[PDB]
């Protein structure tokens, strides 16, 4: 299966930090797009990432 | 009631006030181990009750009133949190709460917020969220 | 004929007890006291007490934990008598969940 | 539409805040805790104070660190839209340079 | 004010003087960080 590469970085390094990291897993596999994917989540950290729309 | 009429074990608070005016300490300073502590037990029905609801968790759970845990969380460095977690801690495993286990724990995590710091599972039930929340399964922690 | 409990019981073979610390809640105690113990001895903590107050705190946990209570013993060996002792009598039955 | 701000905005992603220390001005109490930590325990300046009072100094200035307050937090999560949903109402409308 | 009519952040100074309450410190000392510190942050606009 094809993982969603800017989750998986956000994981080992929501982990390395001692962060809440679990509620990232079930984005680890990507859906349809490896955007798409995140643009609508209200997921982890906004360090890590957040959403402008598009 | 029924028990405390048959059994022969008896409470007497005084134990521990005897043992604690032998606590070596000095007088110039600031805070008294051995006082504190005291006043924090303040020293029956809760515990014969704890007991007779060991006989009825199929409709009753026993659990600790969250008026017993510290108001903002308590802090490592407050002696006073300290005894705090120590009675919550004694506590806890005579309740039937199936989640006492994961409130003993973040108890503590609670007051450790800073000192040391654990992977949480998600942005709400979070280090600092009350230990009294984890209530049901789905919550307790990964870690 | 089934009462469960979320302790462990291991009944005595005596009749006339003596302070007994090989309980299972004693050993609770003991535990939850070392870690308080270990918690202020902790290298990076110990510094924010004056010297005293940390000989003093150490003193009053090994009190707690060496205290002569009956309870855990009791609570091993007798409460759960007493409960089955009564258990037939009650007007509501017992009505549990493992 | 752009309104610059002279802190990190890292929109908060919750409904139900709960004390957090991952905040840009709360590492910044924390560093100038520690540097003052540091400069009492330097072996050239350490000499000069009882042995109790670092003690102290110490204790105090950790629970100056892990003090729990929410500003730092506040100032980054929602402050910035407080003031994004004021400015279109103001009558003078704000002027920044960068 | 306009802000602090809108924002849920409230200033309660109580904070600091309760965990500075419980600092360990000796009486047979001259200086106390405890007390200084509090006496200098007498504790908004």
């Amino acid at each position: 299966e094809h993982v969603n590469v800017f989750v998986a970085n956000a994981l080992v390094g929501a982990f390395l930090s001692n962060q809440a990291f679990y509620d990232l897993l079930p984005l680890l596999i990507i859906n349809d797009t490896m955007i798409g994917d995140l643009l609508g989540t209200g997921a982890s950290l906004s360090q890590f990432f957040q959403s402008h729309g598009d | 009631v029924l028990l405390q009429r048959i059994s022969p074990l008896q409470i007497d608070p005084t134990i521990i006030s005897n043992t604690m005016s032998t606590v070596s300490e000095s007088t110039t300073q600031t805070l008294s181990p051995a006082s504190s502590i005291l006043g924090k037990l303040r020293p029956f029905s809760s515990f014969r009750v704890a007991l007779a609801g060991w006989l009825y968790n199929g409709v009753v759970t026993t659990v600790i009133d969250d008026s017993s845990y510290p108001k903002d969380g308590g802090s490592v460095t407050s002696l006073e949190n300290l005894w705090d977690f120590f009675i919550l801690a004694l506590a806890l495993p005579l309740t039937t709460d199936p989640c006492a286990p994961v409130k003993a724990f973040m108890t503590l995590a609670n007051m450790m917020v800073g000192f040391e710091t654990i992977p949480m599972d998600n942005q709400i039930y979070t280090q600092s969220r009350r230990a009294s929340a984890f209530s049901t399964p789905h919550t307790w922690p990964r870690c | 004929e089934v009462l469960l409990l979320p302790i462990d019981h291991q009944p005595a073979n005596v009749t006339t007890p003596t302070l007994d610390f090989t309980n299972e809640l004693t050993n609770w105690r003991a535990r939850v006291c070392e870690l308080m113990k270990n918690l202020v001895d902790n290298q990076r903590y110990q510094p924010g007490w004056t010297q005293s107050l940390v000989s003093s705190m150490r003193g009053t946990l090994d009190k707690l934990k060496l205290i002569k209570s009956m309870t855990p013993m009791y609570l091993q060996q007798l409460a759960p008598v007493e409960l089955a002792v009564i258990a037939p009598m009650l007007p509501f039955p017992p009505f549990q969940v493992p």
